[PDB]
């Protein structure tokens, strides 16, 4: 029993969250997406 | 004095009204 238990603790351990929540929240903030600017852009391309 | 149909309607070509707009943009 003791032996499943901690078994189970160890996967569980393995098994954590949190940590790929607060990269994705230190990479939103690195990228600082925002929207605020102009109504739509013109911009140049030399199309092929 | 037969009147005849004046100007018509221009086309401005989407080129040149978007290089003037772009200024536009720019300069704002």
């Amino acid at each position: 029993g003791q032996k499943l238990k901690q078994d189970g603790d160890s996967f569980r351990m393995k098994l954590n969250t949190q940590e790929i929540f607060d990269d994705w929240a230190r990479k939103v903030q690195q990228r600082n997406l925002g929207v605020s600017g102009r109504i739509f852009t013109i911009e140049s391309t030399r199309v092929r | 004095r037969k009147l005849v149909h004046d100007k018509e309607l221009a086309a401005e070509d989407e080129q040149v009204f978007l290089m003037k707009q772009q200024s536009l943009l720019a300069k704002q």
